C-alpha cells in the first residue's frame, strides 16, 4: 500500500552500507544518499551564481600585512598563505598552482611614489638579485592610489604547497617594495587574491592553534 | 678506413681509421633459446624490480589507544633500504624516481576480535607536520578503512604525487603510508593479544633517470 | 568480499576476503611526463647495463 516499503534488494538505498568497501573515495561522491518514504531531494538555487565553486570563492580578496615605510631602502615582505580568514578555506590542499592578484594600497601624507615587484624565488637565488628591482617586473604606483596588478606563475617548482613555511618552495611568494621621492610615513596595505586557482589533492581539516 | 661511430644507451664511441668487424662462421644472433632451458619469460630481468615485497611489519596490541601509530613506512626509501631487496641493485645507479606505487596492507584477525586500523597516505610536504591535523578528519586522505572482522586485505593504489617533477631515490620525498588505530581492539579470553600487521607492498610504472656515481648522493630539484 | 589474486614478475599474491581498491580523485596513471623535465628516453634504465 501507500505507507509501507520493503526489501530485500534495495536495502542499499534505505541507507545500509558497508564502509569496508568504499570503492575509490571519489566513488562515494557518486553514491545516492538514503531516503525514507517522505523526503524531497531537490536542488534549489537561491542565487544564480554559486559561492561554493572554487572559481568564485577565492575571488574575494583577503588582507595580509600592514606596514609603514619611511625609508627608501628595499623592503623584504614575505607572503604566507592566508590564516584566520576565508582564505583559510584553502588550507585543505597542499599543491596549488595559479596566478594571483595583489592589491596594494598606498597612503602618503607627503606625496610619494612607491614601487611594487614580486619574486617567487626568495631574496637569494644563489646570488643577490635584489640589487635593483626595476628589471624584475616593477610596476609603479602613484601616491594615494592603488592598483590591481597580478603576478604570473614563474616557479622552478610546478606545484606550491600551502602548508609548509619553508621559504624555498612552500610560500606563494616574496614581495619587494621601495618608496621614492624623499619621503617618510608612507604607509601601505597589501591584499592577496587568487585568480582561477588550481588546487590539487586534499588534506585533513587542520587543528586550530591556541598555543601557536 | 673511414669514420665509424657507435652508440649504446648513454655511452658512445667515435672512431677514426676503423676496420670492418668480424663474426664466427655461420653466426646466429637470435637472443632467445629454442628449445628453452628456462621456462621464464625473457623480459624478467628488467621487470624484476617491480616485484612485490614484504615491508615494515608492526604489532598492534590492546594497550594502544586511538590516534596511536601501529607501524610506519617511508614510501620511496622503503623499497631499497637494504641490499636484499630486488629493486635495490638497479636503484643504486639512477638518482631519480617517477615511479607509481602499489601497496596492499595484509592483516589477520582471529575471528571474535573487533577494532580498526586505518591505512592512509601522507606525501612528504604534508608529512612535515603531524601537529596541524585533526585526527577525526584523516579520512580525507586517499585511504582504506580496515575492519577487524571480515577484511582479509586492503588494496590501495597510489599515483605519483609530489611537488617537484622528479623525486630523489635515496630520500623520503614521496612521503609514506602510516597506519593508525581507528578504534582499540577488544579481546575475549583467552586469545593471543598481539595482532600482527604486515604491510605487503609493491611497485608499478617503473622509472629511473639522471645517472650518478654508485654510492654518492646528488641534488636535483632543490 | 571475494578471492583476489595479484601477480607481478616472480612474486604473486593470493588474497581471501579482499576489499575493492582506492585511488585519489581524478587519478592519472600515465607514466611519462609531458612536458618533459628529462630529455632522456624512458627505456634508459633497463637498457643501461648494455652500455
Amino acid at each position: 500500500n501507500v505507507e509501507a516499503a520493503q526489501g530485500e534488494e534495495l536495502a542499499t538505498e534505505v541507507g545500509l552500507r558497508a564502509t569496508e568497501n568504499d570503492g575509490s573515495l571519489s566513488e562515494q561522491l557518486n553514491m545516492s544518499q538514503p531516503m525514507f518514504l517522505n523526503f524531497k531531494k531537490h536542488k534549489v538555487n537561491i542565487y544564480a551564481a554559486t559561492h561554493t565553486k572554487v572559481d568564485h570563492i577565492f575571488g574575494r580578496a583577503w588582507a595580509v600585512g600592514v606596514f609603514n615605510t619611511e625609508t627608501a631602502a628595499i623592503q623584504k615582505f614575505d607572503l604566507h598563505f592566508p590564516t584566520s580568514t576565508h582564505g583559510a578555506l584553502s588550507r585543505f590542499f597542499c599543491h596549488w598552482t595559479g596566478e594571483l592578484n595583489i592589491h596594494i594600497l598606498n597612503v602618503s601624507t607627503t606625496n610619494a611614489f612607491l614601487k611594487v615587484a614580486h619574486t617567487w624565488f626568495g631574496t637569494d637565488s644563489g646570488i643577490a638579485r635584489t640589487a635593483t628591482l626595476e628589471s624584475n617586473g616593477t610596476m609603479i604606483i602613484p601616491p594615494n592610489e592603488q592598483m590591481t596588478l597580478c603576478v604570473p606563475y614563474y616557479s622552478e617548482v610546478p606545484l606550491r604547497c600551502v602548508k609548509g613555511s619553508d621559504r624555498n618552495s612552500a610560500g606563494l611568494g616574496s614581495l619587494f617594495t621601495q618608496a621614492v621621492g624623499r619621503t617618510i610615513s608612507n604607509r601601505v596595505q597589501i591584499f592577496v587574491s587568487f585568480r582561477c586557482p588550481n588546487f590539487f589533492f586534499p588534506l585533513p581539516a587542520p587543528r586550530e592553534a591556541t598555543s601557536a | 678506413d673511414r669514420v665509424a661511430a657507435s652508440t649504446t644507451t648513454n655511452a658512445g664511441n667515435l672512431v677514426q681509421a676503423s676496420v670492418a668487424p668480424t663474426m664466427p662462421v655461420k653466426p646466429d644472433f637470435k637472443n632467445t633459446d629454442d628449445f628453452l632451458s628456462m621456462s621464464y619469460r625473457s623480459t624478467t630481468a628488467p621487470t624484476n624490480p617491480t616485484k612485490m615485497v614484504h615491508l615494515a611489519h608492526g604489532t598492534w596490541t590492546t594497550n594502544q589507544h586511538r590516534q596511536a601509530l601501529v607501524a610506519s613506512i617511508t614510501l620511496l626509501q622503503a623499497f631499497w633500504p637494504n641490499q636484499d631487496f630486488p629493486a635495490w641493485g638497479q636503484s643504486r645507479y639512477f638518482a631519480a624516481v617517477r615511479c607509481g606505487f602499489h601497496i596492499q596492507v595484509q592483516l589477520n584477525v582471529n575471528i571474535g576480535s573487533a577494532g580498526c586500523l586505518i591505512a592512509a597516505y601522507m606525501p612528504k610536504t604534508a608529512h612535515d607536520h603531524m601537529n596541524t591535523y585533526t585526527f577525526g578528519s584523516y579520512t580525507n586522505l586517499p585511504h582504506v578503512l580496515m575492519n577487524a572482522a571480515t577484511t582479509s586485505q586492503a588494496d590501495l593504489y597510489i599515483p605519483y604525487v609530489f611537488n617537484h617533477n622528479y623525486a630523489r631515490t635515496d630520500s623520503d620525498d614521496l612521503g609514506g603510508i602510516y597506519i593508525w588505530v581507528w578504534s582499540a581492539l577488544t579481546v575475549p579470553s583467552g586469545s593471543p593479544t598481539t595482532v600482527d600487521v604486515t604491510i605487503f607492498g609493491s611497485l608499478l610504472d617503473l622509472d629511473f633517470q639522471c645517472p650518478r656515481p654508485p654510492g654518492a648522493d646528488t641534488v636535483i630539484y632543490t
